[PDB]
């Protein structure tokens, strides 16, 4: 009882202290993490199909891959709706408790019964498979204080060279990039095209 | 994760050309490392009050080193063992332990603060007042806390969205409450077995003691307008208990919010700019005492890419730089749309996003109205008309029904006749590819810029696609050389498409969005909804999902399960005192402390959020605490003694007041800070805060005077006949 | 060969989303839009199924064809629509109308 | 092949996406003469190996789009990274009937 | 799941065509219910002959 | 042990009435069925390639 350590001290004054430590050990390592998880597990396949337009995009990939969903463990619902940006994105919400991993896998087997049937155009493009929040974590603002380059360079720079990265690393479960990284681009004109007689085929 | 980012990006730093900075708009990691933050500063702060209240009380430096350093003790303990459990630190987990500190400034109090009398018996014997003062209170410890535990525990048992939330409190405090019945058995009996042992200052209790002890018994003698008070205190709750609304977690100002700009579909990139810039402007030069950067963005959908939608991330300065409400998200964002919605011909608005709430309480609901048969999208679209167009005529109760921007634009037809063309010698992949590559971009193949596989796309320069009359530009080489022009295989038409399709769970859909805003309840929208939507032509259905898939689905009755609280309170306290009548003496406390709650909560702009459960149940438990001390000091000092009648309630009451005023003091004056925080995180502190003083005041005298009369009117009204 | 259809393009995507439900085999199959081939009277007009193929793959096919305002736009343009191009069949009298 | 030829056709884009993977390290990579492309990802310290082979893995099945048809019909193979184990019987013919 | 089987069935039929019945032909779920029903009797009967 | 409870029943009786109550819940969510999970798991790989 307490009277053991009440004649005897200097054997509590040390549980006391060993007590202390696990929680200073304990705090070194545990997971400062904002609030606790709450938020149902989504994947959000998601193709696209170069200019592209909605009524397009939809019965030509968004119905392909859905029809294809089945067989997908803890699934409440799923919501393609797709832009006609030339663009798609479907989002499947999975219970709670769902290993984020597991659908995100689950999902991946399934869409890729479908890789086969979607426009070569949507695939060479990229369709691709997630698993995050869709509010955002941060922000990267990326600035030039000399203006010795432009937003076009920078939207550059910024692909080549820190995406890549982002875009690989766990926990950056999605980066999107607020411009693009360049390209060879082939501004035609037809007058010509016309002129010597060629067609952009 | 946000550690890595910003260290990985470091890395970078060193090597981007010249003039190249990262810059850092609207990032939500420091918020909640400042958050929590500032409520370790609370823990460590209040341990510091809780050590001057044991001084004004016991009036000695070691002998007040001693219950001071109990909860540090514990506290740390409990974040080991929270750490066993595979859980984390963060708001819940830590308000937990804050809502917790009384919990253990106490249990060490009650201890001390009775091997400090005993001290008043002996003489001067250390050793012998501490264990003669521990078995005559060992068992009791014990018990209490084998007793608390189901005025936490039966709740984070009802899980949902929330449930979790909840679970986070009942583990934090059931624990951390048993490490300090280990404090007590162990560092608390020793040590204080170790170190232990103004005419007009120390005499203020004593004197006013007996006036105290005097007071009591007396009542509700020669008039029994005191058993009456209570069904009055009482009656008091239950009022303002209905008139104070319920919520799951309090906004807070995170230090960042963003502004959507969705222009109606057809815009221009150019005008949706406009849009973005002046929003860019208003906050820059009006709030710029608060806006601290913003980074306008303008594309980007965040249902979906688009030429007609924006986003522009805001972010504050150091909440310490921005004092009052004025400066707050909220208001910050209130005027701030006030602005826009004006001088903007967009719906363009701003808006604090929630916190915790990934779905919990956006307040309203999705209903997604689904084409349940081989319909349409024109169909469809009228069905909601109508379904939309009702909601209109009830507006009678609070709503705001509408849809998300798929309104149908005017797209622009080109029909290819296979034949002319085909009679042309033109093949219909040549067509297909100059239609789709002038107008529509592609992507070619992969040449390489300086190492770095990049895209190669042919497409029309800009100005030889912008209006229907361009397509008259592009002829295409037929088989016999002869260049040829579209008009000639092919004629346009302009007409109604829809820039974005939607879908739910297969069948085409409409997400209509809307609320029942101030006025009625949130169950009566949908049914209302449900109800009209049963209208509507054959082929129709509907659905929810989201906030509306999660109320139909997780709100496991409270009272259901406080109840089987009850009985276990009381099955414990009988347990306790051996008794199926003497406990009544105690549960009869709890609305002395809900009393104050329920109050403040409404003297203070308030709700029923979480926070308000933790401190109602720290208090309504707590209460119940030394409550048993003060009915355990009878049937003791009354059947194992020479007294009875009132005799026992005598020195009982009496013994209890010391720790009482003691505790309440030591907790309330310590919970100071939260009640009037400054206003980082704030939100969450000023409604525990609240809470609590004013539910611990109202329950520590509001009591002290009215255990007593319970105990009687107990047993002796058991005595009858 | 009527309500299978039913069934498949009708229920039998949710059903096999619902909880619990496993796989789920369907007894029958959903419509097809058949078309019967005819020896003599392919042969009758010179033609090879190889023919009809051809055919169906071009006059039923959909065709992505970009936009009026395009991506990037001229530093003025008011403006902004889809082009829609080809498209596919969704009746039956088509089918039949197809030219070979 | 050749190392540019292959590390611009192939080494980057695969590695171009290797980007949702859970758990990793680092990865490096080599692009030989010989038309051979080992991309190996060591990952954090236990992290279950058959879950992030997994991605990896799953993930390369988005960059084959883009891979070209050489390489995609030779395929390209992930597995879990020892190259020097347990035994390695060895069958040889003492009588020069049978070659390598 | 037969209880969600049967449930979004229920939502389907709203809208079936013109005449059009779900017959339940083989399930294998009255006799789980039943070997409950069962045991859990003879349970209580157990309880009473002792 | 007896000589407390024999001696100290309420509180015995506590110990009985908390036993049910606590459990006895758990019969009202508690899963249902015929057998529990007996087979061992398969998976089954599936082709599928022209006449």
């Amino acid at each position: 009882m307490p009277n053991f350590f009440i004649d005897r001290p200097i054997f509590a004054w040390v549980i006391a202290i060993i007590i202390m430590l696990a929680g200073g050990l304990a705090i070194l390592k545990l997971p400062v993490a904002q609030y606790p998880t709450i938020a149902p597990p989504a994947v959000t396949i998601s193709a696209s199909y170069p200019g592209a337009d909605a009524k397009t995009v939809q019965d030509t990939v968004t119905q392909v891959i859905e029809q294809n969903m089945n067989g997908i463990d803890n699934l409440m619902y799923m919501s393609s709706n797709s832009d006609s940006t030339g663009t798609v994105q479907i989002t499947l919400t999975f219970e709670s408790g769902t290993d984020a991993d597991i659908a995100q896998v689950q999902v991946q087997n399934k869409l890729q019964l479908a890789m086969p049937l979607l426009p070569q155009e949507v695939q060479q493009q990229g369709v691709s498979v997630e698993k995050s929040s869709s509010s955002f974590l941060m922000v990267v603002g990326v600035i030039n204080t000399d203006g010795t380059m432009t937003q076009e360079d920078i939207s550059d720079y910024v692909a080549a060279n820190m995406k890549d990265a982002i875009s690989r690393t766990s926990g950056v479960g999605d980066v999107q990039l607020f411009g693009s990284q360049y390209a060879m681009r082939i501004w035609m004109n037809p007058n010509e095209l016309n002129k010597f007689q060629l067609t952009p085929v | 994760t946000a550690a890595a980012i910003r260290a990985e990006l470091a890395k970078m730093e060193p090597f981007f050309p010249s003039g190249l900075k990262i810059v850092y708009p609207y990032d939500t990691t420091p918020f909640v490392k400042i958050s929590i933050h500032e409520v370790v500063k609370t823990l460590v702060e209040a341990i510091i009050l809780v050590f001057l209240v044991m001084y004004l009380f016991l009036q000695n430096f070691r002998a007040t080193l001693i219950p001071t350093i109990a909860v540090p003790v514990v506290l740390l303990g409990t974040f080991a063992v929270l750490a066993a459990f595979g859980f984390s630190i963060n708001t819940l987990t830590m308000f937990g332990m804050v809502l917790a500190i009384g919990l253990l400034v106490d249990d060490a109090i009650v201890v001390v603060e009775n091997v400090e009398r005993v001290m008043a018996e002996e003489g001067l014997p250390p050793k012998e007042a501490t264990r003669k003062s521990m078995g005559q209170i060992q068992g009791a410890l014990v018990g209490i806390a084998m007793v608390l535990s189901a005025v936490f525990v039966p709740m984070a048992f009802f899980g949902g969205s929330t449930g979790a939330i909840y679970r986070q409190f009942s583990i934090t405090i059931v624990s951390a409450m048993a490490l300090s019945v280990l404090v007590a058995l162990i560092l608390t009996p020793a040590l204080c077995a170790t170190m232990l042992k103004f005419g007009w200052f120390n005499r203020m209790f004593e004197k006013s003691t007996h006036h105290y002890t005097d007071s009591v018994g007396g009542i509700l003698r020669s008039t029994g307008r005191y058993l009456v008070l209570y069904l009055i205190i009482v009656v008091g709750m239950a009022y303002l208990f209905v008139r104070l609304p319920s919520s799951f977690l309090p906004d807070e100002d995170q230090g960042v919010f963003m502004t959507m700009v969705q222009l109606p579909a057809g815009a221009t990139q150019e005008r949706t700019q406009k849009v973005l810039n002046e929003v860019t402007h208003y906050y820059l030069t009006k709030e710029k005492n608060n806006v601290e950067s913003v980074f306008a963005v303008n594309g980007f959908g965040f249902a979906g890419r688009g030429q007609n939608t924006g986003i522009a991330f805001v972010s504050l300065k150091d909440w310490a730089d921005r004092p009052g409400e004025e400066n707050k998200v909220e208001a910050i964002t209130m005027r701030a749309t006030r602005a826009f919605s004006q001088i903007k011909d967009a719906m363009v608005f701003a808006f604090n996003l929630p916190a915790i709430v990934e779905l919990g309480t956006a307040t309203g609901f999705d209903f997604e109205l689904i084409d349940q048969a081989g319909l349409g999208h024109e169909k469809l679209t009228q069905a909601r008309n109508q379904l939309l167009a009702e909601a209109a005529k009830h507006p009678d109760m609070l709503t705001s029904v509408r849809p998300n921007g798929l309104e149908d634009t005017p797209q622009f037809k080109i029909d290819i006749d296979q034949e002319k063309a085909q009679a042309l010698g033109v093949s219909i992949n040549d067509i297909n590819t100059t239609l789709g590559a002038a107008w529509g971009g592609s992507y070619v193949n992969d040449f390489i810029d300086r190492g770095r596989v990049k895209k190669v796309y042919v497409m029309s320069e800009a100005k030889y696609r912008m209006l229907p009359d361009d397509i008259g530009d592009w002829y295409v080489r037929a088989a016999d050389g002869q260049m040829v022009p579209f008009s000639a295989f092919s004629s346009s038409r302009w007409e109604y498409g829809s820039p974005r399709l939607e879908r739910y769970n297969g069948l085409p859909s409409m997400e209509i969005l809307g609320q029942a805003a101030p006025g009625k309840s949130t169950g009566e929208a949908m049914e209302l909804m449900e109800q009209l939507a049963s209208k509507l032509p054959t082929g129709v259905g509907y659905d929810w999902t989201g906030m509306s898939y999660q109320e139909r689905l997780s709100g496991n009755q409270a009272p259901s399960l406080y109840a089987i609280s009850l009985i276990v309170v009381f099955l414990c306290l009988a347990a306790l005192y051996e008794s199926w009548s003497i406990p009544f003496s105690v549960m009869l406390v709890v609305p002395l402390g809900v009393i104050g709650a329920l109050l403040a909560a409404t003297f203070r702009g308030l709700t029923n959020d979480v926070y308000f459960q933790v401190g109602l149940l720290t208090t309504i438990g707590l209460s119940a605490k030394n409550a048993i001390l003060i009915v355990e000091f009878a049937k003791d000092l009354m059947d194992k003694e020479g007294k009875g009648l009132i005799e026992a309630t005598l020195d009982a009451v009496r013994m209890r007041l010391r720790p009482i005023l003691m505790t309440s003091l030591a907790f309330i004056l310590g919970v100071m800070p939260l009640v009037i925080s400054t206003g980082a995180g704030s939100g969450a502190q000023n409604a525990v805060g609240t809470g609590v003083m004013g539910g611990m005041v109202t329950a520590t005298v509001l009591a002290i005077f009215f255990v007593p009369v319970f105990f009687v009117v107990v047993r002796r009204r058991f005595s009858r006949k | 060969e009527d309500i299978s259809d039913y069934v498949a393009a009708n229920m039998k995507d949710a059903i096999s989303r619902t909880s619990g439900v496993g796989d789920v085999q369907l007894f029958g199959s959903q419509y097809a839009m058949r078309i019967w081939m005819n020896p003599n009277e392919l042969n009758k007009f010179q033609l090879t199924p190889v023919d009809v193929i051809t055919a169906i793959k071009a006059q039923n096919a959909q065709v992505a064809a970009g936009q009026l305002g395009g991506t990037p736009p001229v530093k003025g343009q008011q403006l902004n629509a889809s082009i829609i191009a080809q498209t596919r069949l969704t009746s039956t009298e088509e089918f039949g109308k197809i030219l070979l």
